[PDB]
């Protein structure tokens, strides 16, 4: 798992039906770092330090063993200073 | 004997000295006029609908005016939709080996001479 | 005329229909429409006894099949002056 | 009038009918008509004890077949002094 | 246009939908939205008879699968001047 | 006495009856009556714990057969100070 | 953004959950929370169509199992100008 | 903190009790009590995540057998800034 | 009021209950308690006629199952001035 | 304390037993022992509600098999203020 900060929301209107109704966030390890997209399974707001799961673990965390996520937020870190 | 408002709502009024789905399912109904001319939804009040007593604009009043005859012409549609189930010959198979993008499960692709692509 | 006519309905539509039908039927004045809670709406008319009789019956017939329907159609020929305090005068 | 009478109905029309019957029946002052929530209406009358007794009997009989009907007819001969604070003084 | 078209819903979402559909379906002026109590919401439109006829059919069709749905679809072609007092003029 | 005793009823009449009963049964002060929505009404008393206990038990027996009756009788012996801000201080 | 998204719920907690999930999911502005009557709560968002689509889809899934649940989840991409008058501009 | 804990109950008594179990259990501030319509009451707390968590678990166990009981028990760790505008800030 | 309500019991406990119950029930004043011999005990209440009917009905129902219970529940709506001399005036 | 506990016995010995039990059990003051007539003896306790409840339970269980035994065990949490005039303040 990685620790990332939510930067913004991401919207893709044409995305594949398998993503369901899941929200998508732009996350980066740090301001200015490379941007990744994570499924938001929790409900996170911009500026939050969140914990991100990758691989197969991401799929189940995002609702199913067959979900199309390789990156899912799985928790907000109560206190983190980055 | 006496008609007027006194004959209404009998059995509903109290205080008198004597006392003292809207829309019809889509599967079941198909509308004669679609759009704003639909009738599937019950509209109460002063709507434009016509009851039993009413005669005159459509029906025999439109259909009886001009004489017509219907033939029994020979009708067989020739179209892409009609040809959807046209007999087709046996689909070609591919016997090639070697890496060639040889998918057998997708849509049918053909090559020159009818070959499977 | 001091006779009170009253229609109660489940929903506003039957109430508006009732009010329209009543005032069209007879010489009555519309004095209020009240939202009671739970979806009850009451429409109230004033006028002379017969006019209110004709009106309330007209409203009842009119709104019975409308929406969720009629709850009450009631007449009081003369209300006690105490009850004037809980009756609307004009509809605002 | 120390006494208190209350009638509760489903809808306003039975409440009006109850109020009228209560006040015609006996020397009781209507002090409130309350929209409780959910369709409940309460009418409250004050008066001398026997007057309240008679007024709540009448009310109950008057409103019972009107609309959605009667929920409660109740008499409290002398309410505790604390209760007086939650009691309406004049209908609003 | 002085005809009234009215839609009553269980919930606000079906009401907003009825409203949008009605206003898009015909030349009708939306004059009100009313919270009636208990979850009922009524949308009221005005316009000419044909327009209203068309608008209410559109609202009904559109809102019926939305939320808790449709209670009533109704038209009053000619509205009595008295009822106008209980009819919202412009929605607020 | 700082304990809180509460009774909730379906309708105002059981609530008034409960309040009368509670103040009469024990050394409790009435601090509120709240219309909660949907027909629920709540009566709140304050006092020493045992008094509140005697009172709520009496309010419950008294209201259970009045109208639509009782929903809840509850006691809270020490109210956290945060809860005091949502509690009515004296009855309106 | 001029598209509209609306979520209706049975109870207020599912409404907040839906509102939070919408606002988190995309760039929509929450412009209103309406207490409809009867326990219906509606939440309205406004923004660009895609954002709105995403926001509603997310809120619907988020509040469906919260409390008493979801009633409706609706999107109106282009809103008739008449319907703007009945739509809240800022949350109260 | 900015976590939000919410309990929604059928009736006010379970709500006060939930508010009370919640604020005793953990360091949370009660920012609100809300009458939703239809009998639903919501109590709202705020605090750090752990605290809100502990409060919502305590409040939910406490109100479940009180009155008409519990409808929902929900937590949101980090409330979106748009949702803050539909949230009560002081109970009042 | 000058009406006399009287209750007679077998033993003091039912009499005290009778007295409490009568005074709580209606606007009556307790004027006396008399020990009679043999265990008979009499409570007396004065007040307006209706208030005394209400008070004695309550008193009777209250002491009947208490201890040895009720012997007599009687009302006199006007007392002759001669009987006033053998009547206790102020209790104790 | 405002609450009143009373035990009534057939004879003095059960009364003394009840008294001793009541005062041992809880903090209550013995305010009166009364010879009623006919052999009824009444003991009276004052204190806080719970203290009275426990004392009367203890008193009643204790004296039931002593002598001719028990007649009544009765509790009034708050007597009407008039009933105070007929209650003893200290035993004679």
């Amino acid at each position: 798992m990685k620790i990332m900060q939510v930067e913004k929301t991401l919207v893709s209107t044409n995305r594949i039906a398998d993503m369901g109704h899941k929200p998508l966030l732009v996350v980066w390890e740090k301001p200015g770092a490379p941007r990744q997209v994570a499924v938001d399974a929790i409900g996170c707001i911009p500026g939050d330090w969140v914990l991100c799961v990758g691989s197969s673990a991401a799929r189940e965390a995002a609702g199913s063993k067959s979900y199309p996520s390789d990156l899912t937020i799985i928790g907000i870190i109560d206190q983190w200073n980055g | 004997r006496i008609t007027g408002p006194g004959m209404l709502a009998t059995g509903l009024i109290t205080g008198t000295p004597e006392f003292r789905l809207v829309c019809a399912p889509r599967s079941d109904q198909m509308d004669r006029v679609s759009g704003e001319g639909k009738e599937r939804c019950h509209i109460t009040g002063d709507d434009w609908s016509v009851n039993k007593h009413i005669t005159g604009t459509a029906g025999q009043w439109a259909s009886g005016r001009n004489p017509s005859m219907r033939g029994n012409a020979r009708v067989v549609e020739t179209s892409a939709f009609a040809n959807r189930n046209v007999p087709k010959p046996e689909k070609p198979g591919s016997k090639i080996t070697g890496s060639s993008g040889n998918d057998t499960q997708g849509s049918l692709i053909t090559y020159s001479g009818g070959a499977r692509g | 005329g001091i006779a009170l006519g009253m229609i109660e309905t489940r929903g506003l539509v039957p109430a508006i229909e009732a009010a329209d039908a009543m005032t069209k039927a007879a010489e009555v004045r519309l004095v209020g429409r009240q939202f009671v809670g739970g979806g009850y709406v009451t429409v109230l008319v004033r006028g002379e006894t017969g006019a209110v009789n004709a009106a309330v019956r007209a409203g009842a017939d009119a709104c019975e099949r409308v929406g969720d329907g009629l709850v009450a159609a009631h007449i009081i020929a003369r209300v006690h002056s105490e009850v004037e305090n809980i009756l609307p005068k004009a509809p605002q």
